[PDB]
């Protein structure tokens, strides 16, 4: 088969910079019966299906905004993105449709803008949870930047281990942020046995960190 | 418009077959062809084959020959991909994308069906709401839905059915020690209106046939 | 090969 290699793994600009990716086959991908580079290149947003941005290497597809731009010939084949957008957040993949179809690992594109420090909730567990047996607390980071944040868990200040879980969502592609949420989750009996329940948020945002708490069943 | 719509997500164990289909709505399905590509990760896309929905006919990638099987259904415009002897590494999003002609790149794609091959049983998830309080921000008020113990992924959550996307963040689920998938969706709204406003999540994990509306009050 | 393979079935 005809392998694609692409090139940066991954890379980040701020909205208005250029940005050149590279995508290599490991033989030609020019059909000889029409002299086109049987090359396409996709972008695919976080929780969405592929779009169609350029085919024949360098011919783009309807509806594309002109800033993306294809070129290239042989083996060696580039995607230009004249002047980044906040929303062009994506993987952006290359495609060889010469031979039995095969795709480059991928560029992930990602934004860079301002320090956004993280708006911090806390969350109790619910009513209905806690008839049940267990009691999950959620701490809330939303739409902060950079994507390094640190979550440590406090019950009456003695810091937890081993009882929480954390994801991040991808970055926001209107704003540039992320969002985190954690969860500690503790038997009903645990749960009970104590006052108050913090999370204490540090992130380049925050010059201390910042800790929002609740007292239990008030 | 075009629209490619895909089958829902399975669960389906290992040894076994599953079938999917892709219904093409807004234009003539026998006007292109018809793709399956499979995504293993978010950086990962390996083609499958190829269907002729005009006769039938299908050439296959010969990674999977014996295994995929394409077929079309010309009446109800839709296609389908049958997957038979399926292992753990089996399990992955299978998009079904049109193709007008040899020389044409992949121009359309659906929305993809989730497939996970495993032994662990289906599990539908317990929905509990994330309820506003003082622990607020300058005017706002963040609120959500806790998706706990579910498998296998995915679950999807829309607020009001749909009507409420702006500063929705629905998070990538965690694998918990159990096996089980757990997810947070949560919304910061105006703190003005909690008391006109209503939000409901709409919490679905289709291989439970859970399809849950979690109303979120304050307190 | 499998890109004449191609040319020929998409005839």
């Amino acid at each position: 088969n005809i392998m694609m290699t692409q090139s940066p793994s991954s890379l980040a600009v701020s909205a208005g910079e250029k940005v050149t990716m590279s995508c290599k086959s490991s033989q030609s991908v020019l059909h000889s019966s029409d002299q086109k580079n049987y090359l396409a290149w996709y972008q695919q947003k976080p929780g969405q299906s592929p779009k169609l941005l350029i085919y024949w290497a360098s011919t783009r597809e309807s509806g594309v905004p002109d800033r993306f731009t294809g070129s290239g010939s042989g083996t060696d084949f580039t995607l230009t993105i004249s002047s980044v957008q906040a929303e062009d957040l994506a993987v952006y993949f290359c495609h060889q449709y010469l031979s039995s179809y095969t795709f480059g690992g991928g560029t992930k594109l990602e934004i860079k803008r301002t320090v956004a420090a993280p708006s911090v909730f806390i969350f109790p567990p619910s009513d209905e949870q806690l008839k049940s047996g267990t009691a999950s607390v959620v701490c809330l980071l939303n739409n902060f930047y950079p994507r390094e944040a640190k979550v440590q868990w406090k019950v009456d200040n003695a810091l937890q281990s081993g009882n929480s879980q954390e994801s991040v969502t991808e970055q926001d592609s209107k704003d540039s942020t992320y969002s985190l949420s954690s969860t500690l989750t503790l038997s009903k009996a645990d749960y009970e046995k104590h006052k108050v329940y913090a999370c204490e948020v540090t992130h380049q945002g925050l010059s201390s960190p910042v800790t929002k708490s609740f007292n239990r069943g008030e | 418009e075009v629209q490619l719509q895909q089958s829902g997500p399975v669960l389906v164990k290992p040894g076994a077959s599953v079938r999917m289909s892709c219904k093409a709505s807004g234009y003539t399905i026998t006007d292109y062809y018809l793709n399956w590509v499979k995504q293993s990760h978010g950086k990962s896309l390996e083609w499958l084959g190829v269907l002729n929905p005009y006769s039938g006919g299908s050439l296959y990638s010969q990674t999977f020959k014996g295994k995929a099987t394409l077929t079309v259904d010309r009446s109800s415009s839709t296609a389908y991909l049958e997957l038979n002897s399926l292992t753990s590494e089996d399990s992955a999003v299978y998009y079904c994308a049109r193709q007008l002609g040899r020389g044409n790149g992949l121009d359309y794609w659906g929305q993809g069906t989730s497939v996970t091959v495993s032994s662990v049983s289906t599990k539908g998830p317990s929905v509990f709401p994330l309820a506003p309080s003082s622990k607020t921000s300058g005017g706002t008020a963040a609120l959500g839905c806790l998706v706990k113990d579910y498998f296998p992924e995915p679950v999807t959550v829309s607020w009001n059915s749909g009507a409420l996307t702006s500063g929705v963040h629905t998070f990538p689920a965690v694998l918990q020690s159990s096996g089980l998938y757990s997810l947070s969706s949560v919304v910061t709204v105006p703190s003005s209106s909690l008391g006109t406003q209503t939000y409901i999540c709409n919490v679905n994990h289709k291989p439970s046939n859970t399809k849950v509306d979690k109303r979120v009050e304050p307190k | 090969d499998f890109k004449e393979e191609l040319d020929q079935w998409f005839k």
